[PDB]
């Protein structure tokens, strides 16, 4: 199993070029990157008219040669940590899935699954019924329901690559001494990121980003998304990690942070949350909030 | 040889980058 | 067999022909390692290999043709550039096989991807027109130019006498109308384009070929003749016809400067003078606004089309000419050809009934014996008529002076007529400007820069430049504070119409204003329209609007409306 996004559907090509881990290595977000990508397939030996194919119908040969190829040119290009191991299941005639790609489709299907407190009710309530759909996607007899899922994924991955880039080339990430901010004031469809789960995956698509581009400054961050409805910011409060390849774990203060100044503050904000890391406030509070979180020493 | 060292400089080049 | 020859050893022919030696082992042998020495070792001034980087670019488009310039191959190794030239039909056999090798050591197991490379040869150092061929150029390499005047389609051709295939296409070629001497008619050729070179050109252009002349047996030419009289062909080799972060900065410099709109325009039509309502819709038209669609009943285009009633003589094909050079893409009197672009009409029942539907849709549909079938046609449309015979009548209204049905009118966005007043000073200016532009012109650098700089506030080189890009990068909005004053300012036009007992203001003229006002936030590269967009293009719409009354209705009209023709 490979670190690739979906292999056993969509395509070879598409299963590269939304990886959360090749987009840190080889730069996916400009052409000078995507060129690497098509290097790659013609020093490998593939035709790029079949790795676009459905992987289901490309070609048995191909398929049985894939295990070798990659032996001998991921070295190449700083990409030996794609290969690893993991589980595979299959029933009957319908053909294999690997774990991996099983939650993929789970977790899509509880995010896009289908004054004020009244509208925050029912957008809670709403998320509460894609448990049950997801729910009811564990068992063997309702496949029909786990592929909508995996048909939900791969959209959703879609929409997140094509909003980190915008974060990127625009550089919108503010490099504040302690800590990296980045707040999203207006974006394609910025409801996608009012559920926790999408904001989350949106952040784990950034963070890859910024443990590659430089060795230096391992540093925690800060990622927020504003909402017309309410006129209030969603903030998510991220760590560091390490890189795949290479010894205590560290641990996310955040919570503290968030708690002090919310004892503290004047402003108008909302802890209920399960995860302390993610919080809420209104729009004109949020620069003072972020004002004192900064002027503070538990960060 | 020394002569022919700029065409695999651009071939090597695609390793650096 | 195992011994090889010097380079020094080619300089003589030893055999009886060339073509007699090159074919034999040793020769070819020779020939094979000194082209594969020159491709892997061939430099830039600043080393660079260029070769090796043409290579390694090959794979990264998953190509099929390595290109190669003969200036390179004459600069070093001058024996096998002459070679080339005498026989290029076996040059070019060993040329391909060590091109394969050289690929196949960037990228091993390319073989894969793709069986076989085609050399490509650019630059070939001499030029005939379809003129100067005779019987000595036989199987020699040429570099031909004319126009595309027919195009067959595309068919397979079998490649061997297991089967493999190859694509397989035919175009005539016509010597350019600017070539072809005086009281003459002009030259015909018919090329032959094979696999990667299928429908690189189409019908109309004006192209540039390198490749074999060649010649067969025809027994019909023999027959209609009478004499031993063989046909040839040209078989092609290689055939021939954005910007940079400067240019984009240099396009914000401009465009963040005061005036800008108003040195657009300026720049407008050099050679002619005055006209400046006529340069301004000419130019919104060439610029537009953003199309748009609602699924719930309603549809709206962002091409902006344009009419102007001519006095005779009063510079109205000139500015067409001067358009088409401009534009981007353009037709000239069809409407398949002025997909996405600008349309043009000089003078004027099928015509104006083809007209109509294309006025009234964006897409054409026909149907013949059974079949069905549609076309685009999304296009802006500038036209020119002259009223009704030699003159205008300003008593009348617009009606009385064209051959037009009602419909027309109310579709086209602007409308204008142009008049040859009397007036001295004027006549005078005329004048001064003509002669002035006759002796600047006259056949008998610097000079050249002057002559440019004197002529136009831009350089037009920029300014097309700059109409390309805001047309690919610029789609502008409205602001929702303004629009309630629009919509009064709407409601009060209607009610000055109908209070004079005028012909009344439409939902048309309103969309048209804002499509207006789209298109002059585009001319200075604003994503926004602006209040002074709204303005412009309501004095604009609501002069149109004017000048097609009878004249007490246009009195009464301009004294109503002096508060958004002159003020705002
Ligand atoms: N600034 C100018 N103003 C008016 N006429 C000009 C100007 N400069 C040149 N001309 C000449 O005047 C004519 C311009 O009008 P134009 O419409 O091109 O002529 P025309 O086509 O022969 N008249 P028409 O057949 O009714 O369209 C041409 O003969 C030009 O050479
Ligand atoms: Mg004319």
């Amino acid at each position: 199993d490979y670190y690739l996004f979906l292999l056993r559907h969509s395509s070879l090509y598409d299963s590269f070029y939304y990886s959360n881990y090749v987009n840190a290595k080889l730069s996916l977000w400009n052409e000078n990157g995507k060129k690497r990508l098509h290097k790659m397939f013609a020093r490998m030996g593939i035709p790029l008219s079949t790795a676009q194919e459905t992987w289901l119908y490309m070609d048995h040969s191909i398929k049985r040669e894939l295990g070798i190829i990659f032996d001998k040119n991921l070295d190449r290009y700083g990409l030996q940590d794609i290969i690893r191991d993991g589980f595979v299941r299959t029933l009957g005639y319908r053909g294999s899935i690997s774990a991996s790609e099983f939650v993929e489709a789970l977790t899509a299907l509880l995010e896009v699954g289908n004054n004020s407190a009244q509208k925050l009710t029912n957008l809670r309530k709403r998320w509460v019924s894609n448990f049950w759909l997801s729910w009811d996607a564990l068992d063997d007899r309702k496949v029909e329901l786990l592929n909508r899922g995996i048909q939900l994924a791969q959209d959703l991955q879609r929409a997140i690559f094509n909003t980190g880039v915008a974060i990127l080339e625009k550089k919108l990430i503010k490099h504040l001494r302690i800590y990296r901010l980045c707040v999203l004031q207006d974006g394609p469809d910025l409801d996608l990121y009012r559920n926790p789960l999408t904001l989350l995956r949106l952040g784990n698509w950034l963070i890859e980003c910024c443990a590659e581009s430089e060795d230096k400054q391992l540093l925690p961050m800060v990622l927020a998304s504003i909402d017309e409805n309410t006129d209030t910011y969603l903030v998510a409060g991220l760590t560091p990690r390490y890189p795949r390849g290479l010894k205590k774990p560290i641990l996310n203060n955040f919570s503290m942070a968030f708690q002090q100044i919310t004892a503290e503050t004047d402003a108008k904000v909302r802890i209920d949350n399960f995860e302390s890391s993610i919080i809420e406030i209104r729009r004109e509070d949020l620069s003072p909030f972020l004002e004192k979180l900064t002027l503070s020493g538990l960060l | 040889n020394p002569k022919s060292s700029a065409f695999f400089e651009s071939m090597v080049e695609d390793i650096i980058e | 067999l195992r011994e090889e020859l010097t380079l020094e050893s080619l300089s003589n022919v030893k055999a009886n022909s060339y073509s007699e030696w090159i074919t034999q082992p040793n020769v070819s042998r020779t020939i094979a390692r000194e082209l594969k020495s020159f491709l892997l070792e061939y430099t830039d001034e600043t080393g660079r290999s260029v070769y090796g980087a043409r290579i390694r670019t090959l794979g990264e488009m998953n190509s099929e043709s390595l290109e190669v310039n003969y200036r390179h191959l004459a600069e070093s190794k001058a024996i096998l550039a002459l070679f080339l030239a005498k026989c290029p039909e076996e040059m070019l056999k060993i040329f391909d096989l060590v091109a394969m090798e050289a690929t196949e050591l960037h990228y091993p197991d390319y073989a894969r991807i793709h069986s076989e490379i085609h050399v490509r040869i650019s630059d070939f150092p001499t030029i005939y027109s379809l003129r100067e061929l005779r019987e000595s150029n036989l199987s020699s390499l040429v570099r031909v130019t004319g126009v595309v005047t027919r195009r067959t389609g595309v068919f397979p051709q079998l490649k061997y006498v297991k089967t493999v295939y190859r694509n397989y296409q035919r175009v005539t070629l016509q010597e350019a109308p600017g070539t072809v001497p005086p009281g003459r008619l002009p030259r015909h050729r018919e090329v032959i384009l094979l696999a990667d070179l299928v429908d690189v050109s189409k019908p109309g252009e004006e192209v540039e070929v390198t490749g074999i002349y060649k010649n067969n047996y025809d027994g019909n030419l023999n027959a209609k003749n009478g004499f031993p009289v063989f046909a040839t062909i040209i078989e092609a080799n290689s055939i021939k016809r954005s910007w940079t972060e400067e240019e984009e900065r240099e396009f914000r410099k401009i465009s963040r400067d005061r005036g800008i709109i108003d040195k657009i325009i300026s720049s407008m039509a050099p050679s002619i003078y005055g006209h400046r309502d006529i340069k301004t819709a000419v130019a919104c038209s060439l610029f537009g606004g953003v199309p748009k669609n609602v699924n719930g009943k309603h549809s709206i285009r962002g091409d902006i089309n344009v009419l102007l009633l001519g006095d005779p003589g009063t510079a109205k094909s000139q500015i067409l000419k001067y358009v088409e050079k401009t534009a981007h893409r353009a037709v000239f009197a069809a409407l398949v050809l002025a997909d996405k672009g600008v349309c043009l009409i000089d003078e004027f029942d099928q015509d104006r009934t083809s007209i109509h539907e294309a006025m009234e849709q964006q897409s054409i549909s026909i149907s013949k014996a059974g079949i069905v079938t549609t076309l685009q046609a999304r296009c802006s449309i500038i036209a020119a008529a002259n009223p009704n015979g030699g003159r205008y009548n300003s008593t009348l209204p617009l009606a009385q002076n064209v051959s037009l049905t009602e419909p027309i009118l109310s579709r086209f966005d602007i409308l204008c007529v142009v008049r040859d007043l009397v007036d001295e000073e004027a006549d005078e200016r005329l004048a001064t400007f003509v002669v002035d532009s006759h002796v600047r012109s006259h056949p008998e650098l610097q000079r050249q820069r002057k002559k440019e700089e004197e002529i136009s506030p831009i350089p037009q080189e920029l300014l097309m430049k700059y109409i390309h890009y805001a047309r690919t990068k610029i789609y502008p909005k409205l602001h929702q504070m303004d629009m309630d004053k629009v919509s009064r300012v709407y409601a009060d036009l209607r009610r000055e119409s109908i209070s004079t007992g005028s012909f009344p203001i439409t939902v048309r003229h309103l969309e048209s204003i804002l499509r207006i006002a789209e298109s002059f936030a585009k001319m200075r590269l604003s994503e926004f329209v602006s209040s002074y967009d709204l303005d412009r293009a309501i004095k604009v719409v609501v002069d149109s609007f004017v000048d097609a009354q009878k004249v007490s209705v246009r009195r009464q009209l301009r004294r109503s409306f002096a508060i958004y023709t002159l003020g705002h």
